[PDB]
RNA sequence: GUGCUCGCUUCGGCAGCACAUAUACUAAAAUUGGAACGAUACAGAGAAGAUUAGCAUGGCCCCUGCGCAAGGAUGACACGCAAAUUCGUGAAGCG
RNA sequence: AAGGUAUGUAUCAAGCUUACAAG
């Protein structure tokens, strides 16, 4: 039902050679979620590693910009539910054989004839990002997903084949902790880690800190930016620019919105391009 | 054609409402894939000196218009200061010695290119696992 | 099972008026019904999906129209 | 740079792929418009006729 | 690894030449979803009396068959929507 | 060879199917 021509693939899958040769069938599998006949690719990403063929078809990956056999965003490197969550749109797809699944795949892939370049639907909202995500982005990927699996017979100890067993050994997985939006298991870990970061203690008070020492202003952040990045949270009491140490003094009168600036500015408010200084300001008449 | 129009740049402001991925150039959802026409051999050659030593020369056509530096781990390109699989090398070192057996007269004796090497609490683990 | 017995005539329903468009697509009274079905269950993102494919048939009937209107 | 070989196909396998589904007919193309003469109605003794 | 060349000085040491990257990697699987048939118990059998030959139409139902034959109980599955006639309500317009 | 010993449901394994994506 499906040709191609050259697949999608997320870097980590390529492997860490840029001259790999890749060999590709005409109906190869069927696709994993909807058994349609793509045509599967094969590689030796590195050489110590596993194949990796193909997952999907290039329908299915063109929905949710997915790669082509990892099953992570081609944008960032990262889950599929992370990515809407993250992007709070799910673009709904059916769980049935047929109930509306693929009259949906054949419907969306009806009108995706024209393009070929982008995602369906995600191209509107992949724009208004790099906030909540680009915190885990993780770049220079590890490469023990090119791994090859392990193998049985060293769990057993049988492996006859001594040293040119290909696969692994010793390590022996844990059955504790190892599909296409809900629910995946490391993700609930992966979003627990999100959600519990190490800031900077919360200190014993009610909500005196509405001063905060931030600073590394330099030529890039002047006093109207800052103060109409706080004019959108609220009201000043009294604002500086203390431009001897590149500095900026705001507070607010009834804390609660510059709260959510020590929330925005713990070394995460990036406006302008910059990694931003921040530290603990006084609020104690010193 | 002339080189003035297509090397003329674009004015704006670059439009970073986007993310990077969206903005770069692409014909295929991932990257713009074009065909290529090298010569066999030298793209075999330097694909086996990455894939044993884990240096090659990178390929290119205008990513900074100059280019021609050595990738991956790059120290180790100068230890054996850029030289190949194809070649008989400087030294010979660390080489590993077979014993042979090349008559084809004994019995369950003779191993030719099939020689097996001179070389030749986990499970307690393993049986709470399992 | 009061959410057993619920989704039980929903889903009989459903099933009822799914085989009778799968049957007949052409009489345009299974749509207007089955759509009015669920317009009975007064939150619905579904029988807005009912009309719109309902047209796909017979987008020529005015019923149609200024029903769903 | 990648080299993109393409697979044998051994002359002994049958259809690999069950070709055998159905799913009703899609969406067809988005209607054009209709335009007819305005539209007139008889009466109520020709449509009695 | 090999074989060849004193080729450079020891048969031995060295140098050059020729040869140039296989594998749906597993004997496994912690494996995997398990539909068909057979058993179990139900339901039971087209056409306004009874027994009934059939051939069709529709598609998100299939089986046997080399089938653009044919047969699978007519292969099964196919049901109350009346409309316009009386009357209520409401709208648009006019006198 | 079909044309006759009906078919239609509800639970219970091998046959066949991938040996994969995976913090
Ligand atoms: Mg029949
Ligand atoms: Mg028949
Ligand atoms: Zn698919
Ligand atoms: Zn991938
Ligand atoms: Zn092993």
């Amino acid at each position: 039902w499906e040709d191609a021509d050259f697949p999608i693939l997320c870097q980590t899958c390529l492997g860490e050679n840029p001259y790999i040769r890749m060999t590709k069938e005409k109906y190869g599998k069927e696709c994993k979620i909807c058994a349609r006949p793509f045509t599967v690719f094969r590689w030796c990403p590195g050489v110590r590693m596993r194949f990796k063929k193909t997952e999907v078809c290039q329908t299915c990956s063109k929905l949710k910009n997915v790669c082509q056999t990892c099953l992570l965003d081609l944008e960032y490197g990262l889950p599929i539910q992370v990515r809407d969550a993250g992007l709070s749109f799910k673009d709904d797809m059916p769980k049935s054989d047929v109930n509306k699944e693929y009259y949906t795949q054949n419907m969306e892939r009806e009108i995706s004839n024209s393009d070929g370049t982008r995602p369906v639907g995600m191209l509107g909202k992949a724009t208004s990002t790099s906030d909540m995500l680009l915190k885990l982005a993780r770049t220079t990927p590890y490469y023990k997903r090119n791994r090859p699996h392990i193998c049985s017979f060293w769990v057993k100890g049988e492996c006859k084949r001594g040293e040119e067993c290909p696969y692994r050994h010793e390590k022996p997985t844990d059955p504790d902790d190892p599909r296409y939006y809900g629910i995946n298991d490391p993700v609930a870990d992966k979003l627990l880690k999100r959600a519990s970061t190490m800031p900077r203690l919360d200190p014993p008070e009610d909500k005196t800190i509405t001063t905060l020492y931030v600073g590394g202003l330099g030529d890039t952040i002047t006093e109207t930016d800052l103060r109409n990045h706080f004019y959108q949270f609220g009201e000043i009491r009294t604002i500086t620019v203390v431009q001897r140490q590149q500095c900026a003094f705001i507070q607010f009168a009834t804390r609660q919105a510059a709260e959510v600036a020590a929330e925005k500015s713990f070394n995460k408010l990036i406006v302008n391009g910059r990694r931003l200084n921040v530290k603990w300001g006084r609020s104690q008449a010193a | 054609p002339t080189y003035e129009t297509m090397f003329a740049p674009e004015f704006g402001p670059e439009n970073p409402f986007r993310t990077q991925q969206m903005a770069a150039p692409r014909n295929m959802l991932s990257g713009y894939a074009e065909p290529a026409h090298i010569n066999d051999f030298m793209f075999e050659q330097q694909r086996r000196t990455f894939a044993t030593y884990g240096y090659a020369l990178d390929p290119s056509l205008d990513n900074h218009q100059v280019s021609a530096k050595y990738i991956g781990s790059v120290e180790e390109a100068e230890k054996n200061q850029g030289l190949t699989v194809f070649e008989t090398g400087q030294k010979k070192t660390e080489k590993r010695k077979k014993f042979k057996e090349n008559d084809a007269s004994n019995i369950d004796g003779f191993l030719g290119p099939w020689a097996k090497y001179v070389d030749e609490e986990e499970q307690k683990e393993l049986d709470e696992i399992t | 099972t009061d959410e057993e017995e619920l989704n039980d005539y929903k889903l009989r329903k459903r099933k009822t008026f799914e085989d009778n468009i799968r049957k007949n697509r052409t009489v345009i009274s299974n749509w207007i019904k089955y759509a009015q079905w669920e317009e009975s269950l007064k939150e619905i993102q579904r029988a807005r999906s009912i009309y719109e494919r309902a047209l796909d048939v017979d987008y020529r009937n005015i019923t149609l129209w200024l029903k769903y209107a | 740079v990648i080299r993109m070989v393409e697979m044998q196909k051994d002359p002994m396998e049958p259809p690999r792929f069950k070709i055998n589904k159905k799913i009703p007919r899609g969406p067809p193309s988005p209607p054009a418009p209709v335009m007819h003469s305005p539209s007139r109605k008889m009466t109520v003794k020709e449509q009695q006729e």
